Formats: structure tokens, C-alpha cells, sequence
């Protein structure tokens, strides 16, 4: 594409440096740069008019369509993508062909799976040896659910039924909070808060590589978008004492702060891949916001102390977002666009930490560039932005104890480190 | 030494920690292979039905520490007690400061410190006010912590 992966696309079609998206100066004449970073209508309404209803703008209303909106001259068309059955002309419910979505959450000790309607709640797996589950992630194609246990300092995988529990990491993961699973490349992205690092491993833990650790102070959330090759994570207290919800390539190459305003304690992060938006909850400021992948059109979904007092983790599916709140100790439910009253999907005595929606649509299929003979890499083939690496979209990284060779595809033994 | 229990890894440990409930020896040997007639578990080690000795902290925690469930088989009445005027009694009978009440914070585990707070749209006399956010503590006004979303605190803090 004409616009680079680490660049923002002007309406005109010119690429702009990523830090300039909300730099404070309209680098894009089109004013696309700095387009409503701050978080602070109708049709038939005739502004100062007897009968001249405001033309407003087609498909320019926050919440006009659950998905891509086709702008019509005097109306709107709420188009729904593949696998999405249109409902009421405004909502894009999933295709019944795919099984009912499952809300996988941790009550505080054990990992629970329930139907998206909330009729029943079975326990997928009970943490043993006094352990507690914190973060959840899944790979639908392989029907595997991954969860971390801070008390046991271990990371576990299990089948969707609740059998064949496997231990993937137990060496140095002392306090892993959250996980993100790259279903396309079969890679697990792990956030370790014991030493404030983000490590990426295979589904079997075969190769471990530390990706982003430049200034991590207190990482709390993580999210990956294999289709576009992006990596989103949040820190509620950096080294400089500055919370930095940041977008970076899957290999953590072009780090860039995404939100730089009203960012108290960014706890959870989830990505709406269809609408290309980032939904992050703030535990301190008590608000769940939403910006695009470039952090341009900031929208406040739910705000207010009473409604969302202390969210930790948030997951999105269709027109609904499932966010867990520590203060209310409940897996609350909210509308994707705007909700005036959170819905209590489930309540637990302990404080819930993890939440995810188990559904085939949550992980759309995409090509894996690493399928081409491990991307020609001697070691870990890490996906990057589709545009990155001459458009190949993948990079070669070496495990611990090995160093990238001059060819950048081979791995020689390490020589010097302090 | 004479009073030091030898361990499989080679480390030593005072015989008090032997069966005390916690594996003071990092090889778990002090607690491993205990609970028998000769292996009398310590008072700190709450023994369960099948000689399952657990620390006294695990006496009646919510966690089913031992398979026999003796930790959960019987549990005594809690200590209701009371709290000071400044302290707020949470449902789990925990004394909590007024500023910690209604602060969008699960300050006391049960969360009753924040239960039913939306009924009032104002703020407490001892709690500052963040209209868009909450009734933060008055200490946050000039503590360098912009608790208020609007940044109402840390204003005019000369
Ligand atoms: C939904 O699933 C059915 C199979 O159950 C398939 O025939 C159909 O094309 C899918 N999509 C739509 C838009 O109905
Ligand atoms: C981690 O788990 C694997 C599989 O059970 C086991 O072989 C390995 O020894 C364990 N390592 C640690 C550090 O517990």
C-alpha cells in the first residue's frame, strides 16, 4: 500500500509519521491529523428551522451501525460482513452456523465457561495448589484455552471440554497477568509483571523470546491482531510514571503511544477487528473508551464511577463488550457503542480478572506468512505488520542464547551481554 | 547439627520447622513424609483427616487446602466486634476509613465500602469531588495524584 504500516493515512492519501497522529499540530492539511483526540445530533431535528431537518451526515453517528456502514444520500445501510446476520437493519448478530459464543472468565480462583446468554456456568478448570487464574486466551481452531496462574507461577493450556491440561511455561513466569494468542502464527503473547517484560512463546513453549521491555513499568493488558500484524498493550504506571497505552508491530518494532490524554490506569485492552478500534478500560478514572487503531476518534462508551467503578479486563463480541470489575466483583456486560447501565452477566465472591468471548468469529482466518518454511528463519518466525519487512510481514528472531546473524535469518551464539 | 533436621537437598533446618506446616527446607522434606504417629505435626500445622497437615493460616480459608476438607469440614463463628466512628464496618466486619467509602475502589474485599453509592450525587465532607469521576479523598487534592478525571484535584496547589 502507498501508506506505510507505521504511518497514518491522510484522507488525501499521504503517509504521516505515527507519532504525528495526535501530535498537536495539523500535519495533515485535511485535518485528519489530530481528528478529535479529546473525549469531550439527530436527523428530523430542524436546527433553527421550521421544518428543515438537519442533514447531519450519513454513517457518521457513534453507534449508527454495529459494523461497516454504507453511506446513503438520505439514509444509512448497516452492512454486515461474512458470518454476520443483519438484524433490525442496525445490528450484525453472528451466523448460527458458528456455535454459541462462550464467555470464559475467572471468578478469582477457578476458570469458568458459560454461554453468552448466561444460562449456565460450568467450571472449565479449577486452579490447584492454592493457585488463582488471572488472564485467559484461546485458539479456537485448536479448541485450546490458555490461562496463567500467578500463585503457582505457571501457564497452563487445556481443551475446551476441560481435559488434557498441559503446562506450557513454568520456568520464569512468576506473575503473568494477561495473554494474547496469535491464532494465525500459533504464537502466545505473554505479559510478565514480575520483571515487567512481554515474552512471546509457541503454543508448546518450544521457543521463548522477549519482545518489548524498553520502559515497561506495570503492563496490565495485551491484544494482538494477526490479520493486520499489530500489538496493543497498556501500562498503568511506566518507568517515568506516565501511563502509555501503546501500539506496536507484533515484533515490537515501531513502538508508538496510542492514547496520551486522560489515561489514568489503562488496565484491559481488546480489539474490535471488524471496526478496527481499540477498547481499553481504565480502573482509576472509571471509564471504558474507544479509539481507532491509530488512536484518532476517541469515543466514551461507558463513564461514571457508579457504572464502571474498577474495571480490570474487557472483551468485545458483536454489539456487546464484557468487562470485569473488581469493585463490584462481577463480570459486567455493556453495549459496544454506548451503555447507560452495565448488565450483570455474572457475579462472583472473588474479584474476576480474566474475560474473553470464545467464538469462531473472534479469530478470523488469515494467511500466515511464516508457513513458507518457517519464513526461512533458523529460529522463531515472528509475524510483523503486513507492510513490514519488504511486505513479507514476518521477522526472524532468535531464542535466548542465540543472536541474529548478518543475514538476519540465521542465529549465531550470543557473545556479550551485561 | 543435633537440633537441625537434615534434608534431602542437603540443606539444614531447625527441628521446629519439621512438620510445622511450611516447607522451610526448599526440598519440602521437612513437611514431606510427615503426619505419622512418630511424625507428629506441629500445632501450627493443622492436620486433616488423612494426616494432611496444613498451616494455621489455612484453618478456615475459603480454599479447600486439604482433600479431606477438614479445613472446610468445620469452621467457627467469625469475630464481629465493632469499629470506630471514622471506621466503616464492611460486611466482612472490616473497619474502613470514611474516605475509602464510595471511592470506586474495592478497598474492603466484600466491596460494601462502595455498595450503593450512586444514591447520592454529591460528595462527603471529608471527600473531594470529581464530578465526572468520583468523590475522591480530600488528601488527593494536593498530593500530586490527579485522581479526578477532570483534574479537579492538583489545582491551585501552591
Ligand atoms: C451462514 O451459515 C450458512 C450455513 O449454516 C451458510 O450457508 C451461509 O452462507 C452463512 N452466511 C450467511 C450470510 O447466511
Ligand atoms: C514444567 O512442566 C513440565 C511438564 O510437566 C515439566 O517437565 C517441567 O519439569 C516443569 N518445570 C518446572 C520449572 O516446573
Amino acid at each position: 500500500p502507498t501508506c506505510g504500516g507505521y504511518q497514518f493515512t491522510c484522507p488525501s492519501g499521504r503517509c504521516i509519521y505515527q507519532n504525528w497522529v495526535c501530535d498537536g499540530e495539523d500535519d495533515c492539511k485535511d485535518n485528519g491529523d489530530e481528528d478529535g483526540c479529546e473525549s469531550g445530533p439527530g436527523y428530523i431535528i430542524n436546527h433553527n428551522d421550521s421544518r428543515t431537518c438537519v442533514e447531519f451526515d450519513d454513517c457518521q453517528i457513534w453507534g449508527i451501525c454495529d459494523q461497516k456502514c454504507e453511506s446513503r444520500p438520505g439514509r444509512h445501510l448497516c452492512h454486515c460482513e461474512e458470518g454476520y446476520i443483519l438484524e433490525r437493519g442496525q445490528y450484525c448478530k453472528a451466523n448460527d452456523s458458528f456455535g454459541e459464543a462462550s464467555i470464559i472468565f475467572s471468578n478469582g480462583r477457578d476458570l469458568l465457561i458459560g454461554d453468552i446468554h448466561g444460562r449456565s456456568f460450568r467450571i472449565l478448570v479449577e486452579s490447584q495448589n492454592r493457585g488463582v487464574a488471572v488472564g485467559v486466551a484461546f485458539h479456537y481452531h485448536l479448541q485450546r484455552v490458555f490461562w496463567t496462574d500467578t500463585v503457582q507461577n505457571k501457564v497452563f493450556s487445556v481443551d475446551i471440554n476441560g481435559l488434557n491440561i498441559q503446562e506450557v511455561l513454568n520456568v520464569s513466569v512468576e506473575t503473568p497477568e494477561n495473554l494474547a494468542v496469535d491464532w494465525v502464527n500459533n504464537k502466545i503473547y505473554l505479559v510478565e509483571t514480575k520483571v515487567n517484560r512481554i515474552d512471546m512463546v509457541n503454543l508448546d513453549g518450544s521457543y521463548r523470546v522477549t519482545l518489548i521491555t524498553e520502559n515497561l513499568g506495570h503492563p496490565r493488558g495485551i491484544a494482538v491482531d494477526p490479520t493486520v500484524g499489530y500489538l496493543f498493550f497498556s501500562d498503568w504506571e511506566s518507568l517515568s510514571g506516565e501511563p502509555k497505552l501503546e501500539r506496536a508491530f507484533m515484533d515490537g518494532s515501531n513502538r508508538k503511544d496510542l492514547v496520551k490524554t486522560k489515561l489514568g490506569w489503562p488496565a484491559g485492552v481488546t480489539l474490535d477487528m471488524i471496526s478496527k478500534r481499540v477498547y481499553w478500560v481504565d480502573s482509576r478514572f472509571d471509564y471504558i473508551e474507544t479509539v481507532t487503531y491509530d488512536g484518532i476518534q476517541r469515543k466514551t462508551v461507558v463513564h461514571g464511577g457508579s457504572l464502571i467503578p474498577h474495571p480490570f479486563g474487557v472483551s468485545l463480541f458483536e454489539g456487546q463488550v464484557f468487562f470485569t470489575d473488581w469493585t463490584k466483583m462481577a463480570v459486567l456486560k455493556a453495549n459496544k457503542f454506548t451503555e447507560t447501565n452495565p448488565q450483570v452477566y455474572y457475579q462472583a465472591s472473588l474479584r474476576p480478572y480474566g474475560v474473553t468471548v470464545y467464538h469462531s468469529l473472534r479469530q478470523p482466518y488469515a494467511t500466515n506468512p511464516c508457513k513458507d518454511n518457517n519464513g526461512g528463519c533458523e529460529q522463531v518466525c515472528v509475524l510483523s505488520h503486513r507492510t513490514d519487512n519488504d511486505g513479507l510481514g514476518f521477522r526472524c528472531k532468535c531464542t535466548f542464547g542465540f543472536q541474529l546473524d548478518t543475514d538476519e535469518r540465521h542465529c549465531i551464539a550470543v557473545q556479550n551481554f551485561l | 547439627g543435633l537440633f537441625s533436621f537434615p534434608c534431602k537437598n542437603g540443606r539444614c533446618v531447625p527441628n521446629y520447622y519439621l512438620c510445622d506446616g511450611v516447607d522451610d527446607c526448599h526440598d519440602n522434606s521437612d513437611e514431606q513424609l510427615c503426619g505419622t504417629l512418630n511424625n507428629t505435626c506441629s500445632s501450627s500445622a493443622f492436620t486433616c483427616g488423612h494426616g494432611e497437615c496444613i498451616p494455621a493460616h489455612w484453618r478456615c480459608d475459603k480454599r479447600n487446602d486439604c482433600v479431606d476438607g477438614s479445613d472446610e469440614h468445620n469452621c467457627p463463628t467469625h469475630a464481629p466486634a465493632s469499629c470506630l466512628d471514622t471506621q466503616y464496618t464492611c460486611d466482612n466486619h472490616q473497619c474502613i476509613s470514611k474516605n475509602w467509602v464510595c471511592d470506586t475502589d474495592n478497598d474492603c474485599g466484600d466491596g460494601s465500602d462502595e455498595k450503593n453509592c450512586n444514591s447520592t450525587e454529591t460528595c462527603q465532607p471529608s471527600q473531594f469531588n470529581c464530578p465526572n469521576h468520583r468523590c475522591i479523598d480530600l488528601s488527593f487534592v494536593c498530593d500530586g495524584d490527579k485522581d479526578c478525571v477532570d483534574g479537579s484535584d492538583e489545582v491551585g496547589c501552591v
